[PDB]
């Protein structure tokens, strides 16, 4: 689950703070604390998402002529889930046999 | 056989004991039957 919490990572931090900060300062008109802190998040943050978003992008791509990435695609959990049908079968003829065992004593 | 010249509590406990007898095959004939529960399954019982 490492690529799905990295693309979780990277859509929280998409819409990060910095599309936000960017109509603080002009607003303090009246006093000029780190301030500066408003200035390098200007166009590196966006930078490095970019980069991120680009590196991201450029994964394995399994996906080259048909149908690859496979891993369900298989076997008897279908049959695991007949096996707990007869499981339950089995509870309703063992239910239905105390009935008649109490019926008859 | 032969050379060519009291009982009601017996009856009661024999009726009694055939209707026992009769009870208990009816409680066996489930478990009879539903005994085997694995013979037709083996191609996947383990």
């Amino acid at each position: 689950n490492e690529r799905l919490r990295a693309l979780e990572d990277i859509e929280r931090e998409i819409g990060a703070i910095l599309q936000n900060a960017g109509t603080a300062i002009l607003e303090l008109s009246k006093e000029k604390r780190l301030l500066d802190r408003q200035a390098a998040a200007f166009t590196t943050s966006v930078q490095h998402v970019e980069a991120e978003l680009s590196a991201q992008i450029r994964y394995l791509t399994q996906v080259a002529t048909g149908q690859p990435h496979e891993g369900s695609s298989y076997s008897s959990r279908k049959d695991c889930q007949m096996a707990l049908k007869r499981v339950d079968y089995a509870r309703l003829k063992i239910s239905d046999v105390a009935r008649t065992c109490e019926q008859m004593l | 056989e032969d050379g060519s010249k009291e009982r009601r509590e017996i009856v009661e406990v024999n009726k009694k004991l055939k209707q026992k007898n009769q009870q208990l095959k009816q409680i066996m004939d489930q478990l009879r039957n539903l005994i085997w529960d694995i013979n037709a399954m083996l191609a996947m019982r383990n």
